[PDB]
């Protein structure tokens, strides 16, 4: 009933699977291996928003593990928790990209796309009645982003209906892990744009904010960094899953996010995140949970909040908690600070309550809004693209795999377009 | 009471988790300075010769 | 997250921080070797090295300072003594050739080559420093080599690192006791080079030293060892307060702002007491007015100055041990109301005071005896205008007919740079008469 | 030890702790 | 009781605002309890 | 309900606030770990005034701790009673200014108060309903009275409806501690006179002197000072927090000590005051109190009250006693000396009665009092100022980093003519 698929491709994007499994899979309790050891039935109530049934008891995550390069996918499988993703459904190749989006898109991409395609047509149609595809990519990679904003394009072909998603991780400025991530960056977003309903994007560099001042560890790491993604998957689709006082699918999220159909960024948050050292003094309560949950410092994403406003926020709460509070602290976030919530659009934050918590805590609060601020994100993503593409630097590489230096051009236009046509109603009064 | 009951239990984990790299590093450490006392003998030894 | 490094040049500058090297070490508890003892098991613990030392991680503790000199003896000699495993192998940059005591080889000949390295050193140490305070440098005013490279090594630092507070403990030679005959010369020209670029910088003319050696201690037969240690424990009462706990506390930082009337008259004279040997020092009650009383005295200033023949118009001075505000105080209004020691017109108050606990540490093997309470004073006053009184005749006598001017000359240095250097002198000259009259 | 430089050496020396308040209570009722 | 009322016996809920420090507003320092307190070790050194 | 917050600035303060908050948490009952081990029901009732109500009971103090430099803070954390602070609330800087008040105001100040106003203005909103503020910060320290100052402008700016308060404490000649303090002190009240609400200064001079004279111990300790001076302080603020015969909060004080807008400066002095062999010896007796009271020695100003007349005086006679004798022992002292008080003010003194006593005291009275005599330090410090600025002493340093003579200039102005309007109302007559 309403159950959803995971399409994961890359590096970056099979290591934000492979640890979003681990954090899901315990919240239903299933596992390593896949004996079942729950103690609430409600762990098992909805399990089929995510898991088929086999005999034997043994749960299985449908999902898809898709890449160019065996290092990334044979990794995964040696550690705990990869055990469970089925062996035919993984899907790869031998050449490799060199994050080089010509040979990760054109040549090599679409050679492969034909034999994973057809995984994708085959465990999707089995469930009772699709809901939505959920894939997490990098807009950074080059063997990534070919397939990642290609199989997509496909895909929204043959769903119309569909209800689509991809949670994205950008490059920052200020700290470049590719020489050529503003091609790849800048290249992608453009056929994102044409058919993916919603987007989200992380900044990487916003996420060291988030722990070298909030959980105060000295030594973050990559298994470290992924759990703050991993919770926020969870952010979204929660109530999906559970019974609560206002069931918040994902497709109602999007009635109440997008004013216009060409407005599909957004930035999310999660609370509350406190450092080990700390934890005894603070007191929960929803209000210190919403204080931190708007706080300048808590959202992932590099694009300064307070510089501009917002036009839609979004509230996903977790726990046993009163309804009117949410509802009176949630209205007055709308008049103390009156000058940046746009004004054309009245009471414009939506709310929503899951009954069951994620584990360990007492109350959780997950973010989502659609901020005009977001515009600094491609402005200098376009400004470093411009400074590049003058003296047609870096263009032999991608201009010798039939890609002709025409496409470059429309893809710059539609950026820039997106960067004015944003900020119109940023300064739009009734 | 039960409120404690994940909390501590997912705490634990984790400590397990900053124990087992912490364990790793100091053994290897051990090896860090463990060369060097091996080689600056051999040079040492070798003056003599 | 604060620390200072110490930059040196000269013979007298690496004898000297050899010793105050000893002294420091010895208060924080670190045996010479570089392992911490294994009995003691300091384990998890912060602060009294850092300010003076930086972990390696796991070990050893490296001093954060540089020695550079021009002379292969002294470098050699601390090489293979009983510190050898203390300082970094290569932070000791020693070259080859003497600059025997030409000031003018010291700055245009044989340092230029080697300023090089030292500056990257210098850069290197302390890019790993995240707190960086400041600067103590260490160099001789009648040396050469100390002369030229101190002279680059300030020029230098004041177009690296900025605004950063910076401390100079020079040593200029004593009215009648000498060690060159060419010292003038060097001396003023060091004097010219320094001015613009030094802080702040405390006389240490030699012969009043030995005169309180003498006088206190009780010990006929003093060498440089023990001066050295003198100095070493000046340095240790002026800097306490920055690493142990207080309760009122004064920085680096907060030096430069609070005894420096002028822009221009940035030089001052310090003193130390008390200093009584272990033979003879419980006699006496172990009279925090005495010992404050004998902290002003005319005889045991460090300098060959009389303060009765200038006025006073700016004393800093720190206590250390199990001082207390109360003696500070009571001692302080004495003080001050006595009238032999006078105070200038516009300085109603020119005393800054700092509490700390920490007594100086007694080293074995010395003259220094334990002692309970101490007093550590950094005066600027108007009688510091005879050392530089003094000195520019000592230089117009020699230039009268164009004495040892030839090496001078021949070693590159343009005709007309000592003229420029007695101008400012005299300028300077000017300036003490100008500051120190009454309204 | 620096106990002899820390902590004051000010002495001011039960059932104290009623309101004023605490003066009503209880009283039980009492031709031609 | 969906804005501010005025007794001791009913409590008026905190309305939060925005702050306005930046991503790098320095502030620092304080590291006595941390997450990996950073391993250090005590191993003789040779003599040379 | 009408709650109040703490920052504390430079190391004067934070010594001052360390004693202030080991008086408070010893007079309500509250152990270093935090949790509550009171006896009587009425220690709990409005412990709200102070504290904040966490998970487990454990009562954390709201104070903010500012400072540029660690040494002091890195201390009191790890002292008696330094566990109960709030380790987010600890704002600091690492290079500090240096007894410079440009420093500490302009070039470091205006980095670091960011952080500091967005904690505080978190904490004050958190609150119920701010009642006010308190800071406690001194006079002579450049690094601190720089950001002191500039703090109070900042808050004052935001809360204008807000009282506030000003515990500070002066350098006078005789007790010089630095030598830059005539030019922090001047230009710290030029700007304190024209924003703060209240201000009580306290003279060193004048606390060593009650200290020797009249305790008689052999030897005084900063930790006797600040003993004395955390007294006074619970003095100042008892009658706010327990039930009492006439309750005076900080409005009513402020009401009743200030004649005129400009006049916002007092003097405090706590009794009795006993040497231990004098402590039974003694009768704590109505008419001892009072004398003890209007003596002058107990002024903490070294400035001779006798030497002027009072313009208004407030009393808070704390624990259980006479208001019979309160009333009559006001009228006799106000008659017996009637050059001493104003004239054209009848009824010209205060008073308040609060049940609770001291733990170890059962009659205890705090003394605050706006004075002519209080001339006497500004006086003082004007001609300090003026025999150094006219030759032109230290003034390089305030000048290099941005302030302009012209400030001086008219710094100056401002304090002299409000030394002559504080002297001109000493011979108004009716
Ligand atoms: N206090 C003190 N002063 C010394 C000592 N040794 C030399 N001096 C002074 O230093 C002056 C000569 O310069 P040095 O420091 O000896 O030599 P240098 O610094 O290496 O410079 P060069 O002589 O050119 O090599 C003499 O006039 C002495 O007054 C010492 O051990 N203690
Ligand atoms: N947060 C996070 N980011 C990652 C991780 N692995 C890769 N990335 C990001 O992914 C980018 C590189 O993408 P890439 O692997 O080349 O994509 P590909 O084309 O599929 O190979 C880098 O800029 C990283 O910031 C990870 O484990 N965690
Ligand atoms: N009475 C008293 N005064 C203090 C204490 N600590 C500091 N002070 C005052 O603080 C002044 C020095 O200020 P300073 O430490 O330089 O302030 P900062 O520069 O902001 O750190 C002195 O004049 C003292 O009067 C204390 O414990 N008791
Ligand atoms: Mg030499």
């Amino acid at each position: 009933m309403r159950e959803i698929v995971h399409i994961q491709g890359g590096q970056c994007g099979n290591q934000i699977g492979a640890k979003f499994w681990e954090v899901i899979s315990d919240e239903h309790g299933i596992d390593p291996t896949g004996t079942y050891h729950g103690d609430s039935d409600l762990q098992l109530e909805r399990i089929n928003v995510y898991y088929n049934e086999a005999t034997g008891g043994r749960y299985v995550p449908r999902a898809i593990l898709m890449d160019l390069e065996p290092g990334t996918m044979d990794s995964v499988r040696a550690g705990p928790f990869g055990q469970l993703f089925r062996p035919d459904n993984f899907v790869f190749g031998q050449t490799g990209a060199g994050n080089n989006w010509a040979k990760g898109h054109y040549t090599e991409g679409a050679e492969l796309i034909d034999s994973v395609l057809d995984v994708v047509r085959k465990e999707a149609e089995g469930c009772d009645c699709l809901q939505g595809f959920q894939i997490t990519h990098s807009l950074g990679g080059g063997t990534g982003s070919g397939m990642g904003t290609l199989l997509i394009s496909k895909v929204r072909e043959e769903y119309p209906d569909r209800i689509m998603e991809t949670f994205s991780v950008v490059p920052s400025p200020k700290v470049s892990d590719t020489v050529v991530e503003p091609y790849n960056a800048t290249l992608s977003v453009h056929q994102l744009v044409e058919n993916a309903d919603e987007c989200m994007v992380i900044d990487n560099e916003a996420l060291y904010d988030i722990c070298f001042r909030t959980l105060k560890l000295t030594t973050p790491t990559y298994g470290d960094l992924n759990h703050l993604v991993s919770a926020a998957m969870s952010g979204v689709t929660c109530c999906l899953r559970f019974p609560g006082q206002l069931n918040s699918d994902l497709r109602k999220l999007a009635v109440n996010l997008i004013p216009f159909p060409r407005l599909h960024f957004f930035m999310i948050g999660f609370a509350p995140l406190t450092s080990r050292g700390s934890q005894q003094y603070r007191a929960l309560t929803v209000p210190e949970l919403t204080q931190q949950m708007f706080d300048a410092k808590n959202m992932m994403c590099a694009a300064d909040p307070r510089h501009g406003r917002y036009l839609t926020a979004s509230a996903l709460f977790r726990g046993r908690m009163s309804t009117k509070e949410v509802d009176e602290q949630m209205l007055n976030v709308q008049n103390k600070n009156s000058s940046y919530f746009v004004e054309w659009i009245p009471n414009n934050i939506k709310s929503s309550i899951c009954d069951i918590p994620p584990k360990g805590l007492k109350m959780a609060v997950t973010f989502v809004g659609n901020s005009t601020a977001i515009q600094e994100m491609f402005k200098r993503v376009a400004e470093q693209f411009t400074a590049m593409f003058r003296r047609k630097a870096f263009l032999h590489w991608y201009t010798g795999e039939g890609m002709d230096e025409m496409e470059f051009t429309e893809a710059e236009s539609n950026m820039n377009d997106l960067v004015s046509e944003y900020q119109q109603y940023q300064d739009a009064t009734a | 009471r039960l409120i404690n009951e994940e909390a501590e239990k997912q705490w634990q984990r984790q400590n397990a988790i900053w124990q087992k790299e912490r364990e790793a590093k100091i053994k290897l450490m051990h090896e860090v300075y463990d060369s060097r006392k091996t080689d600056i003998e051999l040079k040492q030894t070798l003056v003599q010769v | 997250m604060r620390e200072v490094i110490s930059i040196h040049v000269g013979q007298g500058g690496i004898q000297v921080g050899n010793a105050c090297w000893e002294l420091f070490c010895l208060e924080h508890g670190i045996q010479p070797d570089g392992q911490m003892p294994s009995d003691k098991t300091i384990g998890g613990g912060d602060d009294a090295f850092n300010t003076f030392f930086s972990e390696t991680g796991a070990g050893k503790h490296v001093p954060r300072a540089v020695f550079l000199d021009l002379e292969p003896t002294v470098i050699d000699e601390v090489r293979t003594g009983t510190y050898r495993q203390l300082f970094h192998p290569e932070q000791l940059i020693s070259g080859k050739e003497d600059a025997a005591n030409n000031f003018a080889r010291g700055h245009y000949t044989i340092g230029k080559e080697i300023v090089d390295l030292c500056l990257d050193r210098i850069r290197k140490l302390a890019d790993n420093c995240t707190g960086l305070q400041g600067f103590l440098v260490f160099n001789s005013v009648g040396g050469g080599t100390g002369s030229g490279l101190g002279s680059l090594l300030l020029e230098r630092l004041s177009v690296d690192y900025g605004k950063k507070s910076k401390l100079g403990f020079t040593i200029y030679p004593s009215p009648q006791v000498s060690t060159a005959v060419v010292e003038p010369y060097n001396s003023i020209l060091s004097t010219h080079s320094l001015l613009e670029h030094t802080d702040v910088a405390v006389m240490l003319d030699n012969e009043a030293i030995y005169d309180i050696c003498r006088r206190n201690l009780d010990i006929e037969r003093p060498t440089y060892t023990n001066l050295n240690r003198l100095i070493a424990q000046v340095i240790s009462s002026l800097t306490a307060s920055l690493r142990f706990d207080g309760a009122l506390n004064v920085d680096i930082t907060e030096f430069q702002t609070n005894l420096v009337p002028y822009p221009r008259i940035h030089f001052m004279l310090s003193s130390y007491a008390p200093i009584i040997s272990a033979e003879k020092a419980y006699h006496e009650q172990l009279s925090v007015a005495e010992i404050t009383n004998s902290a002003f005295e005319p005889a045991n200033m460090m300098a060959k100055c009389d303060p009765r023949h200038g006025k006073y118009m700016a004393c800093s001075m720190m206590y250390r041990g199990d001082v207390v505000p109360k003696d500070v105080n009571a001692s302080i209004a004495t003080i001050k109301t006595k009238r032999t020691i006078q105070f200038v017109d516009w300085c109603p108050t020119g005393f800054k005071v700092g509490i700390n606990y920490q007594p100086p540490t007694v080293v074995p093997g010395g003259d220094l005896a334990k002692v309970m309470r101490a007093v550590c004073m950094i005066s600027n006053s108007t009688a510091i205008a005879e050392v530089f009184s003094r000195l520019d005749h000592k230089f117009d006598l020699m230039y009268a007919k164009r004495a040892f001017v030839h090496w001078y000359v021949g070693e590159g240095m343009e005709e007309g740079e000592f003229s420029e250097a007695r101008e400012d002198l005299a300028a300077l000259e000017k300036d003490y008469e100008e500051v120190g009259i009454e309204t | 030890d620096m106990s002899y430089l820390y902590r004051s050496h000010f002495n001011l020396e039960p059932v104290q702790h009623y309101v004023s308040n605490y003066k009503q209570n209880y009283e039980p009722k009492a031709n031609d | 009781a969906i804005g501010t009322q005025y007794d001791s016996r009913k409590q008026t809920l905190p309305m939060f605002s925005f702050g306005k420090s930046t991503r790098e507003s320095k502030r620092g320092t304080f590291k006595d309890m941390m997450s990996t307190q950073e391993v250090r070790i005590r191993i003789s050194m040779p003599k040379f």
